[PDB]
């Protein structure tokens, strides 16, 4: 009990207790209660929860017995800080389905229904704190929460477990408790009215109307109890919260337009409308509940107007009038300390940068600290401290993730240009350096020295074998810094390692797996998911590898000599196609897929593709041109179809996109004399449109005022593309001839 | 042994809870059922044409799907249409290019039904009709993205990347659904003994049985299962089998038409079966091979039997219900000099010889139905000698005709069952609902208009389909429709009490029947005469709201002979009497139309 | 005891007798009858009896905790799932 109170409302204690989580991973009701409290109102822990915790809880429920503490823990896990966790819902549903019928029990048979009624009347006064009745209620709520997420299979399974007829039969019985009624209504709302299944049985069926008249009866009893001072809080919450939501969901859906066609349904709709009209009259309702009631009334009223329903004059006038009306000193010390803390932090912030920058400078030349002529000085002069740092970084990967990350970040700062921290920072840096120690060319020398140490091997080793995203990202960043400026020595070192090392297959596989996940996330977008952000560094690293016209590296990116080859070249093309929408994007709807956020990534993909082709390498050009994804059409559509939605507020991005696309197309056939490349592009392109866009670019001088890339320059590049194409198409040659 | 190839025609045999081939219900039904009692590997089902699936490569549907959603502004729709057509063309060329490639484990394939030309697909959103837990599996014409099916090993011997071998047990995992196909144990209420196929986690294994290879699928050679008709060049008559006196008899039908080749008949359609050691295997036919001929309309097998009276015909051709006996084996003898014993060319003259008896089939000028006016049935015999003046041309058949025959045969069988059930005395609500569904389907079939929700009773035909009308008459379905009219009024249902809402469902069924009769006859004399032969029953039922009067007026409006012969003073008395009882202007219009025929 | 296993695999001290002769049946389609490739799946059949070896789930050492020995038998029919 002390532990539960300690980690009550403060995530800091919850994380602190989670540090020793393995203590509580044992059978026991008290342990389960503590586990529930720890993961209560904590999105970070709920999202970070791993498979073993959920699997262990499911196992205990299946084997230990039928208990609610497990269900309680699962329910808090799914919902945290008002936002559902999709991964937790899917995992829980899968485990429940795989566990069997022991964990999931539903009373649907005639004997089971009689058994439900027998317990239901027994617990008429109230629900016991430990009984199978509330176990079923918790299970129903748990399934409803799982079905809330967007997963078609989960909703189908939930619908199968509890059919519509069963809900109607259980609820309609006079001997029914409010707790089960609210749970079943919530389950129906989360599964039937709101569902991705195309069956939509609820919207077209007579079963729901039974619930509607039961809801009308429940509201009638509630208001009568209010008049008689026999108000029951449970019933009030029932009608106010879930009944209103269920009514709103059905009658506000677009599939309910044809649902109400018969007279019986019309009368029932009238009964509901008048019932809520009576409810709003009473003053006991609160503002929070009034809004929900008003929303239901408004939804019902508009449905009435659309269907031209006939209502009694007395209540019809009242409803219309209501609708019109709605439309028309310890504190001093504590605060003082806070200001001092903020002031000190701001004042001392610049010096921290200088102090950290001393670390990299020390790592640059550790020799100075040791006395001249000693063994340590000789070892430090030729590698030594740095050499051991690279070698032992690989060993410590599993031992300490944070230490490796810090080492990589320090190494990246080593390979980065120095910056002026400030007057105070400069003075501190100078003082520290004197106490301790007594340019593109410089960057190139530093990169070569680190490569000699084994940085390239370390980066390859980190990338191929790593289960931590941060370490992989840091390794990619270090590689980009090492290759920055198109250094040939680093590029050759990567080539030698890839050929000699037998683990290059894993490197290509992980990149391939990472690439596909980005495409799937990009496809699912129809803000940015984690996969796409990590997409850009991989492309940048590949581009730097192919920098300075490296033919062999470009060939290895396309295909290698190993057993199973992954062609990284077309993955960028496929990703671009899906990002822009693929075929539909290039059919005139290009502007509906490119937003301000993703322009930069698209530019990087196009630039990377251009560097692949600008060998001049024929294999890459044919591979991209002849690829089955039809990425040429979208690439051409970029030049032809201007991105109007983006041009309204940002034209420079559009021009840069146009410029990069033109460069890529030029590289696609820059050094090709065969017409196959020209034929495919011409098929995707339209000669009449090409001359038109060229004319518009010539006349697009209006926006040249605030254009980093002149529209004239891209227009000329397109013309050169057209001229190169005229050699194989007679029609394009004819139009391109000026009068 | 051989490796599975793209384009091969194979049959999938589910091994697990239910052991049987996968087939599809006839008519328009898109459900797939596994029938354990139909047959096994040793004894394939009699109707093996439903169990054949062709393997096709992946076909992208992103452009097609975007079109369909947008349909379900004008310039945008046209642009989407152009892309979908381009996508369809890109798919078509890809299949041709990929044709002949080996199928490897872990690859995606599409299964296409030969009889229905529909892809087998899985819809994740919609659950199965019977088992709510599982997903829905159905046949789709165009095929959505669910058509893709990963072919995965079921044995630990095979591994990913290994070529698929014929006879290997494999698991078909849909790309999107992610749950392997499963032959459910839930018996279908509509058809007894038929199970259901749905996508759900299971241990079911599908065995790949080869029926025909891609190389042998050439359209220029005779192949097992082809629907062809045998034409007698000498007598210029088509081989046919029909019921004459309660027994089915084979003969040559005499045709009064100027062009004999144009006398196509639904009962003259035969199916060629190539007999091999493996019953499941089919393949192309060779000159030296053995063949079997099956009647599609009935399913009997052509054979020979002792002549009761012996004449020059020692053995007379007859149809036997079962073809497993050696008496149904036949050999093809070329008329011209062919190159060795290679594939039999399509549309080539051949002579049929009886292996068991070693005799050559001959045509005789002795009618079977001598005791009738203008006999049209000619007996076919066999003699030990060879007659070089006689052969049987193998005339091909269009795909439309075979599809129509299957529809007509299935509709006739159910209607016969419905007639028997009505004749018994009691019919359940479900059975009559199915009958009504079948009747409206037949009404659409005869009319041929697309089904878009328009009322079946109120429908017009700009150009009647002669082929379907002839099939309607020949398959005895019109006789079944007449039986449905006769048995109830004999009582299960009374005409005078039809107005009651209790009998409302029957009224609709009778209305549908007359619509079939009305749509069956249009600008065709033979159908009009056949229907008018039962004028007594229709005349007796006039007056009740069953649309009987409309059918009578339409039938007699364009036929002077029937109008003069049938309409005597009695019918005029009935019409005027009904006018007096109803005082309805409609009856006046019917009389006015009756007065003047053909303007 | 005969069960579906008519004949049981056992070890004989001397191999000169024909009872120890075995053929190898390839699982996949090999090129004619050339050399058996190394690391290939094969099925063992008894020449003297003309039967195919099958695996059974009946433990030999039933009278002990957690039996680990599984009997191997032969049947006239061929099981393509075993190699
Ligand atoms: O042009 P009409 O007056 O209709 O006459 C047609 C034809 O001349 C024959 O009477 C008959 O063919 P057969 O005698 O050869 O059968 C055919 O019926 P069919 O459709 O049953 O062949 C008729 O439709």
């Amino acid at each position: 009990q002390f532990l539960q109170k300690f980690c009550a409302g403060n995530p800091g204690n919850q994380a602190l207790l989670h540090k020793h989580l393995h203590l509580f991973l044992t059978p026991g009701l008290l342990e389960a209660e503590t586990m529930q409290h720890i993961f209560l109102n904590n999105y970070q822990l709920c999202s970070e929860i791993s498979e073993p915790v959920l699997q262990h809880f499911v196992h205990l429920l299946a084997t230990h017995g039928r208990h609610v503490q497990y269900l309680d823990f699962l329910h808090t896990v799914i919902k945290a800080e008002g936002k559902y966790v999709k991964k937790c819902q899917d995992m829980i549903m899968t485990e429940l389905t795989n566990a069997g019928d022991d964990v999931v029990v539903f009373y649907n048979d005639k004997a089971s229904l009689a058994h439900l009624l027998d317990m239901m009347k027994a617990a008429r006064d109230g629900v016991e704190d430990h009984s199978p009745l509330m176990y079923h209620i918790s299970l129903v709520d748990l399934l409803a929460a799982c079905a809330e997420g967007k997963n078609v299979y989960t909703e189908i399974k939930c619908t199968s477990l509890l059919p519509l007829e069963d809900v109607v039969s259980v609820v309609t019985h006079e001997d029914c408790i409010t707790e089960v009624k609210m749970a079943y209504v919530n389950f129906v709302n989360h599964c039937y009215v709101d569902t991705e299944v195309e069956m939509k049985e609820i919207y077209t069926s007579n079963h729901i109307w039974t619930l509607f008249e039961n809801f009308t009866l429940d509201m009638a009893r509630v208001c009568s109890k209010r008049e008689k001072r026999v108000a029951d809080p449970t019933l009030e919450k029932y009608v106010l919260s879930v009944v209103l939501d269920t009514i709103n969901a059905f009658f506000s859906s677009p599939f309910s337009e044809n649902s109400t066609s018969l007279q019986t349904h019309q009368t029932i709709v009238v009964q509901l409308l008048q019932s809520t009209t009576r409810l709003l009259e009473c003053p006991w309702l609160q503002q929070q509940h009034k809004g929900s009631v008003e929303a239901c009334i408004r939804t019902l009223a508009m449905v009435a107007k659309g269907r031209a329903i006939l209502l009694p004059m007395d209540l019809d006038a009242h409803i219309s009038s209501m609708l019109s009306s709605g439309a028309s000193d310890y504190k001093n010390i504590i605060e003082k300390l806070q200001d001092i803390i903020t002031a000190l932090e701001e004042r001392l912030k610049p010096l921290v940068q200088a102090e950290l920058s001393v670390l990299v400078d020390v790592l640059h030349w550790p020799e100075l600290l040791f006395l001249e002529g000693s063994e340590a000085y000789q070892r430090c002069e030729s590698g030594g401290f740095l050499s051991k740092l690279i070698q032992h970084t690989k060993d410590l990967m599993e031992s300490e993730e944070k230490l490796c990350i810090k080492v990589l970040r320090t190494l990246q700062q080593m390979l980065l240009k120095k910056t002026k921290y400030g007057d105070r920072g400069n003075q501190l840096r100078k003082m520290l350096l004197q106490n301790y120690l007594q340019d593109w060319s410089a960057i190139a020398a530093t990169q070569c020295r680190l490569d000699k140490e084994g940085a390239t091997k370390l980066v390859c080793d980190l990338i191929t074998s790593t289960k931590n995203e941060k370490i992989f990202q840091e390794s990619i960043g270090l590689a980009i810094h090492l290759l920055d400026g198109g250094n040939t020595e680093i590029q050759k070192s990567f080539h030698n390692l890839m050929m000699s090392d037998k683990k290059s297959e894993r490197f290509f596989k992980v990149l391939h797996d990472r690439m596909k996940r980005a495409q799937q996330e990009t496809k699912s977008t129809v803000e940015m998911g984690t996969s796409v952000l990590i997409m850009q560094p991989i492309l940048r690293f590949l581009q730097l590898l192919c920098e300075n016209h490296n033919r062999d590296l470009q060939n290895f990116l396309r295909c290698q000599n190993n057993k199973t080859n992954y062609n990284l070249v077309c993955e960028t093309l496929q990703f671009l196609d899906i990002m822009c929408g693929s075929t539909t994007g290039g059919l005139g709807l290009l502007g509906l897929y490119i937003n301000e956020d993703n322009v930069g990534l698209v530019i990087q993909t196009l630039e990377t593709l251009t560097e692949y082709c600008q060998g001049p390498c024929h294999e890459n050009q044919t591979c991209i041109v002849t690829h089955e994804s039809n990425g040429i059409d979208i690439i051409t559509a970029l030049i032809l179809n201007d991105i109007s939605p983006l041009c309204k507020y940002r034209m420079d991005l559009v021009l840069q996109l146009k410029d990069n696309a033109s460069k890529l197309l030029l590289a696609l056939m820059e050094s090709r004399h065969d017409s196959e490349n020209a034929e495919r592009i011409l098929i995707s392109l339209r000669p009449q449109e090409l001359v038109d866009v060229i004319k518009k670019a010539y006349l697009q001088e209006e926006e040249r005022e605030n254009s980093e890339v002149s529209p004239r320059e891209v227009g000329h590049n397109i013309y050169i593309l057209a001229l190169q194409l005229s050699r194989h198409n007679k029609q394009l040659q004819h139009l391109l001839k000026p009068v | 042994s051989s490796f599975l190839h793209i384009g091969d025609i194979v049959s999938l045999y589910a091994e697990g809870s239910v052991n049987g081939f996968i087939s599809t219900l006839g008519l328009v039904d898109d459900r797939c059922v596994v029938e354990p009692a139909a047959g096994d590997l040793d004894n394939p089902p009699k109707k093996f044409r439903d169990c054949l699936f062709k393997v096709c490569p992946m076909n992208r549907y992103s452009a097609q799907k975007q079109y369909w959603k947008a349909k379900q502004d004008v310039v945008l729709l046209q642009k989407l249409q152009h892309a979908a057509q381009m996508e369809q063309k890109q798919n078509d060329t890809e299949n041709k290019k990929v044709h002949g490639d080996v199928v490897k484990y872990g690859s995606v394939i599409q299964l296409l039904h030969m009889k229905s030309n529909k892809y087998l697909t899985v819809n994740k959103r919609l659950p199965a009709l019977l088992e709510k837990n599982a997903m829905r599996v159905t046949l789709d014409a165009t095929g959505n993205e669910g058509s893709w099916l990963f072919i995965q090993p079921f044995w630990k011997l095979r591994s990913n990347g290994d070529n698929v071998v014929v006879g290997d047990k494999v698991i078909l995992n849909p790309v999107n659904a992610g749950q392997p196909l499963h032959a459910s144990n839930y018996e279908l209420s509509d058809n007894a003994g038929c199970k259901e196929v749905n996508s759900v986690n299971c241990n079911t294994s599908w065995k790949i049985n080869l029926f025909m290879q891609f190389r042998d699928h050439l359209e220029e050679v005779l192949k097992g299962g082809d629907v062809v008709r045998l034409f007698h060049a000498e007598q210029e008559k088509f081989l046919t089998c029909d019921e004459y006196k309660g027994k089915l008899q084979v003969f040559l039908r005499t045709t009064l038409r100027q062009s004999a080749t144009s006398a196509t008949s639904s009962n003259a359609l035969w199916e060629v079966e190539v007999v091999h050691h493996d019953p499941c295997r089919g393949g192309a036919g060779h000159w030296n091979g053995l063949y079997r001929f099956k009647h599609l309309a009935t399913g009997n097998y052509l054979a020979a039997e002792e002549n009761p009276s012996y004449e020059k015909i020692k053995y007379c051709l007859v149809a036997v219900p079962h073809g497993n006996d050696i008496a149904s084996l036949f050999e093809l003898d070329p008329t011209t000099l062919q190159k060795t014993d290679s594939f039999v060319p399509r549309n080539s003259y051949v002579r049929l010889r009886h292996l068991c008896t070693n005799t050559w089939i001959q045509s005789t000028n002795v009618p079977i139905d001598i005791e009738e006016e203008r006999p049209i049935r000619l007996m076919l015999g066999t003699c030990p000698t060879k007659e070089d003046k006689e052969a049987f041309a193998i005339v091909s058949v269009p795909v439309s005709e075979i599809r129509d025959l299957d529809f007509a045969n299935d509709a006739s069988s159910m209607l016969a069952s419905a007639v028997e059930k009505l004749n018994e005395g009691f019919i359940s609500q479900n059975d009559r609902r199915f009958v009504i569904q079948l009747l409206e389907d037949l009404v659409f079939f005869v009319s041929d208009v697309p089904n878009n929700g328009q009322n079946v009773l109120d429908i017009m035909v700009t150009k009647p389909n002669r082929e379907r009308q002839k099939l309607m008459r020949e398959q005895n379905i019109l006789k079944q429709v007449f039986g449905i009219l006769k048995a109830p009024f004999r009582p299960l249902v009374r005409l005078e009490e039809l107005s009651d809402q209790k009998n409302a469902p029957y009224q609709h069924m009778f209305r549908l029947c007359y619509r079939v009769l009305r749509h069956s006859q249009e600008d065709y004399r033979k159908n009009q005469e056949h229907i008018a032969k039962q004028f007594g029953m229709m005349q007796s039922q006039i007056g009740y709201d069953i649309l009987a009067e409309d059918t009578i007026t339409a039938l007699l409006h364009n036929n002077r002979k029937l109008l003069e012969k049938h309409i005597t003073k009695t019918e005029v008395e009935t019409f005027v009497s009904l006018v007096r009882k109803n005082r309805e202007p409609r009856f006046l219009d019917y009389l006015s139309d009756l007065c003047v025929s053909n303007h």
